[PDB]
């Protein structure tokens, strides 16, 4: 029930500035300070700057003074970061965490991590298709089938089984990146006779593009 | 001995 | 700026050994007011980073014993006991004592488990796709370990160089293993002047390459 809860996930144009929030429930906010770390993505994270919510007292990395800058609206707990005169080297992870006030004791509980794409590019809408299994099949011991969520920009995208119930089981591939495109693929492997008897769908949501896709994987 | 909000009471 | 340090940067471990890693500073890691703030990480694959081990050596909530930290001043070092499954991840120490807070490099928890060989599926291309303009055929190679796996496509027997392109996973937390999507894209018409498909993995579990295949005349 404390829940630290980020903006979501941007694509930018180089020279635009983005506000990212992260809002927070459950616990006081202002007995924590919220403190914003980056992280370029197979890498180390660093620090960025401290904002104490309840006085409004923001403190930065020298490597981001000017660039960072720290904002707190106590009347709906949320903080928010501005990164001001974006370029290609701000695409990264940006969480942001709570650090008590009257006792350090570490960053306690991080957000989710909101992922900011800094491009020129056009935003592209990925067009899902559904994997079936192929005929000889339906038997052995388990069964496979799978989706493929191919063309898009920016990443993320998300992928999901029967809406999450079906969770064991799946196997979400780290999206490749083919001619400025993204090709995402999943499989599952359901049980030899469940598939074809009662039912499965793969969701799909692309939000930074609004396109939202169900589609059922089908015998052929 | 006490100086920001920054900073944890504790340091 | 109290540059930090960890080693190792890859830390390969087996299901119940010890593992330790280790982590030290430029600077001297006590504040003034007597404490060393010292906290280790853990960032588990995909996830954000939680809190293990706070002032140097205690525990955060529900965390088990058999993780501890220790250290002195400039020398810390991380221990896990009997490492299981649910500790892949990266490791992070970092300290607060010192702005600007910097962290360390990370060190990869790798699991060493007994091998494993992959579930090789084949995928012909969606009516969906072949409608428009361009086909693909997915191929899926599955829950594999060692990670080193190696695709070879062939198209009617012969090997294929192009449009193929390969998707990795990480090690899995529950049962240790690595996995794979091996994707051919072609044109509708270059998938259609062709009856004959085949995706063949090399490894050390089998002395054979893995080949799944099937062909174009699907009805």
């Amino acid at each position: 029930q404390v829940q630290l809860q980020q903006s979501g996930a941007e694509l930018v144009r180089p020279g635009t500035s983005v506000k990212v929030s992260c809002k927070a429930s459950g616990y006081a906010f202002t007995n924590y300070l919220i403190q914003w770390i980056k992280q370029r993505p197979g890498q180390g994270l660093e620090w960025i700057g401290v904002i104490n919510p309840g006085s409004g007292g923001t403190d930065y990395n020298a490597n981001f003074k000017g660039k960072a800058t720290l904002t707190a609206d106590k009347s709906s707990s949320i903080v928010y970061m501005q990164l001001s005169s974006l370029t290609s080297d701000d695409s990264a992870v940006y969480f942001c965490a709570r650090d008590f006030y009257d006792y350090d004791v570490g960053f306690d509980y991080w957000g989710q991590g909101t992922t900011l794409t800094v491009s020129s590019a056009k935003t592209t809408a990925p067009s899902v298709y559904p994997l079936a299994p192929v005929c000889g099949d339906t038997t052995g011991s388990s069964v496979t089938l799978g989706c493929l969520v191919k063309g898009y920009f920016p990443e993320p995208v998300t992928l999901t089984w029967n809406s999450g119930s079906l969770s064991s089981g799946v196997h979400t591939f780290p999206a490749v990146l083919q001619s400025d495109l993204y090709t995402l693929s999943s499989s599952v492997t359901v049980t030899s006779s469940t598939w074809p008897s009662q039912s499965i769908t793969c969701n799909v949501a692309h939000p930074a593009s609004s396109t939202k896709v169900d589609k059922k994987i089908e015998p052929r | 001995d006490n100086p920001a909000s920054t900073t944890n009471k504790d340091k | 700026d109290v540059v930090m340090t960890q080693t190792p940067l890859s830390l390969p471990v087996s299901l119940g050994d010890q593992a330790s890693i280790s982590c030290s500073s430029s600077q001297s890691l006590v504040h003034s007011n007597g404490k060393t703030y010292l906290h280790w990480y853990l960032q588990k694959p995909g996830q954000s980073p939680k809190l293990l081990i706070y002032k140097v050596s205690n525990r955060f909530s529900g965390v088990p014993d058999r993780f501890s930290g220790s250290g002195s001043g400039t020398y810390f070092t991380l221990k896990i006991s009997r490492v299981e499954a649910e500790d892949l991840g990266v490791y992070f120490c970092s300290q607060s004592t010192h702005v600007p807070y910097t962290f360390g490099g990370g060190t990869k928890l790798e699991i060493k488990r007994a091998d494993a060989a992959p579930t090789v599926s084949i995928f012909p291309p969606s009516s969906e796709q072949l409608t428009s303009g361009g086909a693909s055929v997915v191929c899926f190679l599955n829950n594999f370990y060692p990670k080193d796996i190696n695709v070879k496509w062939k198209i009617d027997g012969s090997e294929v160089q192009n449009g193929v392109l390969n998707s990795w996973t990480d090690q899995d937390s529950k049962d240790s293993t690595y996995s794979m999507s091996s994707t051919l894209t072609l044109t509708k018409d270059e998938y259609e002047r062709h009856n004959s498909y085949t995706c063949e993995a090399t490894h050390k579990t089998s002395t054979s390459p893995i080949v799944k295949s099937f062909n174009r005349n699907e009805c």
